[PDB]
RNA sequence: GGUUGCGGCCAUAUCUACCAGAAAGCACCGUUUCCCGUCCGAUCAACUGUAGUUAAGCUGGUAAGAGCCUGACCGAGUAGUGUAGUGGGUGACCAUACGCGAAACUCAGGUGCUGCAAUCU
RNA sequence: GAGAACAGAAAUCUCCAGUAGAACAAAAGGGUAAAAGCCCCCUUGAUUUUGAUUUUCAGUGUGAAUACAAACCAUGAAAGU
């Protein structure tokens, strides 16, 4: 490396101008739900950044006494801080925490011994990391990452810890939303389902099938506008995601008018990714349904959701009694009959 | 007194130009030679357009900086300068356009290859068997120095290799001479 | 450079449209630099404009021999000697008849302007190296008396000074830790800040007995200042600077100077506040009450100054966090935070007529706020180092400031 | 070295394909290349956003996010790849240490120079260029 | 041999062209008078302005070859050749080059009634401000002569094109306005320029801010009688107005976000058919 | 009306030999303590105005002085020059018109005006 | 032109005269005059990034050149260059 004025040469520096701009310019950046992002102009966010709060996070209490005078045989802490000012004031914080403890108390098998049975590993999947990797991959290998939603409960089927992080570890991915299925459910109730979302994602309606379906073109020229818009790429890879048996595979063998991508209604059925091609100018991706792990899963509606196989539960017949919870009696009658 | 003035025709705004225009009829009869008044309306008129110039200027929004000490060409943070619209009046160009671009014989057959451009990271490079970096270029060259070398281990060598030298400076000129002839 | 991005075609198409038309004491802001004044080579530690004149200026810094300046000429003036240590700090009486400094030795050296040389026997008594000074205010003094002058060290002790006498007339050992800094209010009640974690208002009329322990900061205070701060140390020095032809009338012009501004409220009380730490600070009315008015707090790192406006009508802060902020003087309540600086402030000083207040950090480049419209109003680049400290004139003509380059720097309109 | 010899398909012969050992940064706007045009590879665990830069003046150092890689010796096209390897020059945002420039032009970015081996630790240590 | 290399760099076609010198051309038949005409517009065109003391025997009409070649071997594409004659008396033939090659030309013969920039008040006039211009009445317009000259007066005396400007700098303001509205077909009314300097003075009535404005003028005065004139070939209008030159659903978006669009259109949710499921039908039913 | 600083026009302003400059303001001048640079305190830099001079620079006046410049309906709307008609002729070219339109030459005049601040018997 | 030990018509030195047939890469050719010529002092620059073209295929918020424009540079007291 040769010496040079270069390296201990100035690069980036800017005047202090551009930054109140931008600070001032800091309250406009709210954008419609249309908008996409393409770039984002590298600026000195960090000074930027602090908002004006009244927070004021504790105080490095450590520095006066660390731990030897508030504890141990030095034990130097010989008085309480802060120094309750009354007595009285004393007995109304000890009632009231006492009130407290016991409102907490009132908030709720082992006195049996008995423990609850092991859970069943099926209900494990989607984990084990290998569909999280390949998630990971479709993720940033697609130029436009899209998350169908199941129309009868799209709020149940969000992928939600996901779409965080492609907000923040990648920002120029779009997440455009879909709302497949729409057919088992009745309109209005896609209509406002899209109406609510809305207001982040498009979420374009679709109904995915070989044979006639509804939206299949306004999802094709959404997908031009957004090959249109990175023509510097050569190109603009998209890949579905979303929970098991969303109809991704079928939604791409809709989009290819064709039986491309394996399709059942096991929601196994996406052992692994593979690449498709249509226009030439954009690659569709699935990869197999993503399930983020979390302690109010709820069991038995990780079930109601197909996430899982129902063969392999060992009690079926425990599960029969939250369907009818959600399916209208009427419903069960007329189908059964 | 008031600053406030109005024509039946709004008059036209040129900002960029610190220009204006005013399509209403003049009075023939103010405008005679021959009249000693003549001189007073006209001076009045321009008066009433560079007051209208003035309260058209003096809205525009005015730029600001916080520079003071130091600034190479920046504006006082005490001054503060009207941001004038570009011209809306065209007007001719001054010379034609420098469109006389010739590939010269290189760019055409670099498209057809893998060649790239050059990397343009600096003249220096480190000399063989020495501790400092003889430039290739813009100061004592490498190049040159076998010529400096008290031996070649074989006419003059140094000579042959000047006449190298000069002979591609010369084919590079050729080559230039060839590119302004097309 | 990232350029601010060009506006757009359309944006142009509508600014060739007419637009934006409708028929329908005072201090001039620093704006400019000076040229630098070698000196002592040291850095700069502290900084004090005379209060009678902005051409007389005096600064401490690490080398022993603090050096009064001349502004009107930007030259040294009768540079003091006789410390063998550090000057860490340095104060003007506000009658302007006598200069004290602290030295990190534990001697103090009275010094007299006139000349520079030391007004006597250095001051001495304190075991640790001094922290602050605080002159009696003169409305409090006697006629024909000269003022006390308060001192402070980091073992916590204070000792009244008679500047006459050279001599402790009082001593007070109340403070477990150092004592950040002190002032003398003009209300005849000392207040003082403290590394322990307190602060105790002292009644100097009662043979310096303390009447008040404050208790509410979550770590050491720092920096303790009051409303009436300015017109204590200006010394009834207004702007035009002349100066009273009986020392009396020099009593009367303070005494009114003080209630002009005690009186803001219609009753004589002036506000007390207390940075602190924990990335908080509190207002104070010892005479009222013994728990503050209001728990100001934003600070995301520790405030490292305060300073009352002249008017007391609005409090500021100096913070870590790079970020100035207004308070209101009356209730503490927030107004608006400044932004700018690329590195923690150090301190800041009010401008004479409030509407500007001259700020420094540890960037090289020292700033100055217009408060009116809670925007910065000019950078003042060119210190080749942290400015350590600054200060505006009474008269508001100038400004000084140091810093670690060893090359003091003025300012002015 | 530096290229890992990756072979695909169910006869691996020709493999058609080398993948980089070591860390790069890859840049805020990857968007992965589709696989068939695949040829380098960066894998994502050897990418790093952040590097431990130094600054040699007052003794401090803190962690910054790189910026980009300006100068790799040892044929630059790594550092067109955005290899450091013990020695590449790379952009830094200095923002956090308070640089300031004469003029109130505040820095936000300075060249540093990486040190410690990449491969040899997930650490991205480097000097400041003061 | 660098110096040569500015020179050439100057005389270049910058995609954003420096203000065109002028170049004045006393005429052999010129009068002292003329001569004091000239000076005194000269005295506005500072600092890029140009003098010859040869007299000139030039008949641009007649013989343009010497002009082109004085404009480039002078790198002034302006000039304002001085001429007189038994017939055209105080003619000043004003030129305008595109590449050196002519542009157009007119004549703007002054009137006898001219006064000099010492015959008025010695009032300040900061040299190199930029003129501001007050053109008057409809003809400036419409009328392709008075529009000719209107294009003329505003290059030769708009100055630098900043991008900003100081009021401060507004201290005068060029005037011209034709003598008298007038009939198609009818002879070209005289120009009138005229100069003026700017005053300013509080209002109370007008705003907080808007001072009221006066004028005093300066001159020189002229009133200029229109004569012989040429225009540019349509194809070296066409060359002379092309924009240097140097996008949809997308746009800059501030903080320097290159955000897009998507536009997605109105889509009807009643052309899909909900599945018949044996649930829904009425067919079925129980009790 | 004289003069100093800044200037605008850029020989009506420059060159040659003499004469005058009352009062006021440069300048010549005397010196090398200090800042400063040359081989040389000659120029440059600095010192106060002290010993003086209007001897020079400089402002004016003179000269059948040399150049230069101004306007005249002075050459002159002349010379030169494109235009039409077979008007003459084998033709070149010649008279007839309105356009663009000179100069040498002739007559008379002059050898600097002018803005800002200041000062002067 | 007047001159200067050796020294003359050609050495180097001095005073009065110069619109510059000085050396300004220069070619028609206008022109440089307290310089664009001679002498003396200090110095990098093939620095960084923003866009529009250039081909590329780990086509990439530029990975690299071309042009645009902002910082940075050297100088001076500065204008400015
Ligand atoms: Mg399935």
């Amino acid at each position: 490396v040769q010496p040079d004025r270069r390296w201990f040469g100035n690069t980036r520096v800017i005047s202090q101008d551009a930054l109140q701009h931008f600070r001032s310019a800091l309250g406009e950046t709210q954008k419609d739900t249309y908008q996409v992002l393409l770039r984002r102009n590298k600026l000195p966010m960090s000074l930027l950044e602090e908002k004006d709060a009244d927070e004021s996070p504790k105080a490095r209490i450590l520095d006066t006494e660390s731990y030897a005078d508030a504890f141990g045989p030095k034990a130097q802490r010989k008085r309480p801080r802060l120094a309750a000012s009354n007595l009285e004031d004393l007995v109304k914080a000890t009632n009231e925490d006492i009130t407290k403890y016991e409102e907490k108390q009132v908030l709720d098998d082992k006195e049996n011994g008995w423990t609850s049975a092991a859970k069943e590993a099926i209900f494990s999947k989607g984990q084990s990391k290998r569909i999280w990797n390949e998630l990971y991959k479709v993720i940033d290998s697609s130029d436009v990452v899209i998350h169908v939603l199941d129309a009868r409960d799209p709020l149940g089927t969000r992928c939600k810890s996901v779409e965080e992080y492609m907000k923040k570890e990648t920002p120029h991915k779009h997440l455009i939303y879909v709302l497949n299925k729409c057919d088992l459910v009745p309109t209005w109730v896609a209509a406002a389902w899209v109406k609510h979302l809305s207001k982040e994602r498009p979420t374009l309606a679709f109904h995915a099938s070989i044979t006639n379906s509804f939206g299949k073109g306004s999802l094709i020229q959404l997908l031009r506008q957004f090959s249109q818009l990175h023509t510097d790429r050569k190109q603009i890879s998209v890949g579905f995601i979303g929970y098991p048996n969303t109809g991704k595979s079928s939604i791409i063998n809709t989009l290819r008018k064709k039986k491309v991508c394996q399709v059942a209604p096991i929601p196994g059925e996406t052992k692994v990714w593979q690449y498709i091609t249509l226009m030439k100018r954009i690659f569709l991706i699935d990869c197999p349904g993503i399930v983020p792990p979390s302690s109010k899963d709820s069991e038995e509606d990780i079930l109601f959701r197909g996430v899982v196989r129902v063969e392999h539960v060992t009690h079926p017949e425990q599960y029969i009694p939250g369907v009818l919870k959600r399916c209208q009696v009427k419903h069960l009658e007329r189908t059964y009959e | 007194l008031p600053v406030t003035v109005e024509k039946p025709i709004p008059v036209v705004y040129d900002l960029g130009n610190l220009a204006a225009f005013d399509s209403n009829v003049l009075d023939k009869n103010d405008l005679d030679s021959s009249n000693a008044r003549r001189e007073e309306k006209i001076k009045s008129l321009t008066r009433d357009n560079v007051q209208l110039l003035i309260n058209q200027l003096l809205s525009l929004p005015m730029k600001t900086t916080t520079e003071s000490v130091g600034g190479t060409g920046g504006q006082s943070s005490v001054m503060t300068l009207l941001q004038l619209p570009d011209p809306t009046t065209d007007l001719p160009r001054e010379k034609p356009l420098p469109k006389a671009k010739a590939m010269t014989k290189w760019e055409k057959f670099a498209a057809k290859k893998g060649i790239k451009p050059k990397e343009r990271a600096g003249k220096m490079i480190y000399d063989e068997a020495s501790g400092e970096w003889v430039p290739k270029w813009g100061y004592k060259g490498a190049n040159k120095k076998l010529d400096d070398q008290w031996l070649v281990e074989v006419i003059d060598p140094r000579t042959l290799n000047r006449a190298e030298r000069k002979r591609l400076v010369k084919k590079n000129e050729k080559q230039q001479r060839r590119n302004m002839k097309n | 450079s990232t350029l601010i991005p060009p506006p757009s075609k359309k944006q142009k198409k509508e600014a060739q449209l007419p637009r934006e038309v409708a028929i329908i004491f005072k201090v001039k802001p620093v704006t400019r630099s000076s040229s630098a004044i070698a000196g002592h080579g040291s850095t700069i530690l502290c900084s004090a404009f005379a209060p009678h004149t902005s051409s007389r200026m005096v600064t401490g810094a690490g080398d022993n021999t603090a050096r009064i300046w001349d502004c009107d000429t930007q030259t040294p003036m009768h540079t003091l000697k006789g410390h063998y240590n550090w000057v860490l700090c340095v104060s003007w009486s506000p009658d302007g008849e006598v200069i004290a400094t602290g030295s990190m030795d534990n001697t103090i050296r009275l010094w007299d302007p006139k000349s520079g040389q030391c007004l006597g026997d250095a001051l001495r008594g304190h075991s640790k190296w001094i922290t602050s000074l605080s002159w009696e205010p003169i409305h409090l003094v006697k006629p024909g008396s000269k003022p006390r002058l308060a001192s402070s060290s980091k073992d916590g002790t204070i000792k009244i000074w008679d500047t006459v006498s050279r001599v402790c007339q009082y001593t007070m050992s109340g403070h477990t830790n150092s004592v950040s800094c002190v002032k003398w209010g003009g209300q005849g009640l000392l207040y003082s800040g403290s590394h322990d974690r307190t602060v105790r208002v002292w009644d100097i009329n009662s043979q310096g007995r303390c009447i008040n322990i404050l208790k509410s900061h979550a770590h050491w205070v720092n920096h303790l200042s009051l409303s009436t701060d300015y017109a204590l140390r200006i010394g009834a020095f207004d702007h035009t600077g002349k100066k009273p032809s009986t020392p009396e009338e020099a009593q009367k012009k303070a005494l009114e100077n003080y209630e002009k501004i005690c009186k803001k409220n219609g009753n004589s009380e002036e506000m007390m506040v207390t940075a602190s730490d924990d990335y908080t600070m509190f207002l104070w009315n010892p005479l009222k009450s013994t728990k503050p008015i209001a728990r100001m707090t934003g600070h995301q790192k520790l405030v490292n100054h305060v300073a009352f406006s002249p008017d007391g009508r609005y409090i500021v802060s100096a913070s870590f966090d790079n970020s100035i902020k207004l308070w209101d003087g009356r209730d503490g309540k927030f107004i608006s935070t400044f932004r700018g600086h690329v590195a923690s402030v150090y301190q800041v000083a009010w401008s004479s007529d409030c509407r500007l207040l001259v700020s420094c950090s540890k960037d090289t480049t020292l700033k100055v706020w217009d408060v009116r419209t809670r925007k910065l109003s000019v950078d003042l680049p060119g210190h080749k180092d942290e400015v350590y400290t600054v200060d505006w004139s009474v008269d508001g003509k100038r400004v000084c400031s140091g810093g670690k380059d060893k090359m003091v720097r003025l300012w002015t309109h | 070295e530096m290229f890992k010899v990756i072979k695909t398909g169910k006869s691996r012969s020709k493999s058609w394909k080398r993948m980089i050992t070591k860390h790069t940064f890859v840049g805020e706007g990857f968007t992965r290349r589709p696989v068939k045009m695949e040829r380098i590879i960066r894998p994502s665990a050897l990418r790093q956003k952040k590097a431990n830069v130094t600054h040699p003046e007052l003794g401090v150092t803190v962690f910054l996010p790189i910026l980009a890689v300006k100068k790799n010796p040892q044929s630059p096209m790594y550092t067109q790849l955005g290899v450091l390897t013990k020695g590449t020059i790379i952009e830094v945002n200095v923002s956090e240490l308070g640089m300031v420039t004469a003029g109130g032009k505040v820095v936000w970015g300075k060249y540093a120079q990486v040190t410690n081996e990449p491969d040899r630790d997930g650490c991205v240590n480097a000097v400041l260029l003061v | 041999n660098a110096r040569a290399k500015r020179a050439l760099v100057k005389r270049e076609a910058k995609l954003v062209e420096n203000v065109k010198q002028a170049l004045f051309i006393p005429g052999q038949s010129c009068n002292k008078n003329l001569h004091d005409i000239m000076v005194d517009l000269s005295a506005l065109k500072k600092p890029d302005m140009k003098r010859f003391n040869r007299k000139n025997d030039i008949h641009p009409f007649e013989d343009m070859s010497p002009l082109e070649f004085f404009s480039e071997k002078n790198d002034c594409s302006l000039m304002v050749l001085m001429t007189s004659s038994k017939k055209r008396k105080n003619n000043m033939t004003f030129i305008r080059t595109f590449g050196y090659k002519i542009y157009d030309m007119i004549e703007l013969m002054v009137a006898d009634n001219f006064k000099l920039l010492s015959d008025f008040k010695k009032l300040t006039f900061t040299v190199g401000l930029k003129p501001m211009f007050t053109f008057q009445g409809a003809a400036f317009d419409t009328h392709p002569v008075y529009k000719q000259i209107k294009s003329l007066f505003l290059d030769f005396f708009r100055g630098e094109s900043t991008d900003l400007q100081d009021v401060a700098g507004l201290q005068h303001v060029i005037s011209m306005t034709i003598q008298g509205d007038f009939q198609d077909g009818e002879p070209l009314p005289n120009v009138l320029f005229r100069v003026y300097k700017l005053k300013s003075y509080k209002s109370d009535q007008g705003g907080k801010r808007l001072p009221r404005i006066e004028l005093v003028e300066i001159g020189p005065r002229l009133d200029f009688k229109i004569g012989r004139i040429h225009t540019p070939s349509p194809d070296m209008v066409t060359e002379a107005h092309k924009k240097p030159k140097q996008k949809k659903n997308v746009e800059l978006d501030i903080m320097g976000d290159k955000l897009g669009r998507i536009h997605m259109g109105k889509q009807d949710l009643g052309k899909l058919q909900t599945r018949k499921m044996k649930g829904l039908k009425s067919k079925f039913d129980q009790g």
